[PDB]
DNA sequence: TTTTTTTTTTTTTTTTTTTT
């Protein structure tokens, strides 16, 4: 909303609780439309920095919102802070670059640090 | 392996220069502000390597000095240039037949019967592709016709739809400078 | 892994939407 809404890292949990962000990483398929699966690696490889998954229960909450395989999604939503629940699915938006090319996440990486490390500038 | 690293304009004036007389263009990424709407096409004979401008004698055909010929079609060869804009300078920069020409996808013979037709789809593709950005090879020089001189800037070639490669260079950047 | 032949030396882009 009118509100800040910068996009942090979904292992940050546990430094900021109950906020209002956005995510950007990779959408696995589960076993059930309940459950989410969030892919996001960070730069690279065997730097010592690990690919980090991070898993969500999707419940009966934005059915609607359901993403697509392979596609990518602007992740608008709250944490919960009770507890044994992930991120809470509130809004999306759909997210694509182009045709017959990729995008790395790296350079999504490095922005998520920034606006952690300067509140300033999102 | 591509051309990612680049400076501005403001810095292409003076940085730590000189670099007293020698340099060969460079590479620019600027965003395009305005298209000029005066001087875009100018007319000449139907040949391969066109160095001479054609004439109108007391006929109502064009005459071309150097090789004497009849025009049937007036081939128009591009003087437009345009306005650009980037992170600091703005700039102004000429282009050629093959540059404009590939600038707006239009040749300069449609573009001139364009304008003079009926319909007002000539201003709707100007203001259509103008306010883009653009990646150009940019060469300065100094000419002087009798008493104004000043330094003019001309576009060498055209590269645009490079995001990728933009952001991953940044980024790998933003991590070499820990 | 990048080396001129097609002019003239200026150039105006959005100029009207807005409180007491």
């Amino acid at each position: 909303m009118a509100s800040e809404t910068p996009r942090v890292d979904p292992t940050e949990i546990s430094n900021v609780n109950a906020p209002v962000f956005r995510i950007i990483a990779q959408i696995k398929s589960q076993p059930t439309e309940s459950q989410l699966i969030l892919q996001s690696p960070t730069i690279s490889s065997k730097n010592g920095s690990e690919v980090e998954m991070i898993t969500l229960n999707n419940i009966r909450v934005s059915m609607n919102k359901t993403f697509e395989i392979d596609s990518w999604y602007e992740f608008v939503c709250r944490n919960n802070d009770d507890g044994e629940l992930g991120f809470l699915i509130l809004d999306a938006v759909l997210c694509k670059f182009k045709e017959n090319e990729d995008l790395s996440l790296n350079g999504v990486v490095a922005l998520q640090r920034l606006c952690k490390k300067y509140p300033e500038i999102y | 392996k591509f051309i990612a690293q680049r400076i501005t304009i403001a810095r292409a004036q003076a940085e730590n220069l000189g670099r007293s007389e020698k340099g060969d263009f460079f590479s620019v990424k600027a965003a395009i502000s305005f298209l000029k709407v005066d001087n875009f096409a100018y007319p000449a004979c139907s040949n391969e390597n066109c160095n001479k401008k054609v004439l109108e004698q007391p006929d109502g055909t064009w005459r071309c000095e150097k090789c004497d010929t009849n025009n049937a079609r007036p081939n128009w060869r591009y003087i437009l240039t345009i306005s650009i804009i980037d992170e600091t300078n703005q700039l102004w920069l000429t282009l050629f037949d093959d540059q404009a020409k590939q600038l707006l996808g239009v040749d300069a013979n449609t573009l001139m019967s364009l304008k003079e037709e009926d319909p007002n789809e000539f201003t709707k593709i100007t203001q259509s592709i103008q306010m883009n950005e653009y990646d150009f090879r940019i060469r300065a020089r100094e000419d002087t016709y009798n008493d104004q001189s000043r330094i003019r800037y001309t576009v060498a070639n055209l590269h645009s739809l490079n995001y990728r490669a933009e952001a991953d260079y940044l980024a790998d950047e933003l991590s070499k400078a820990l």
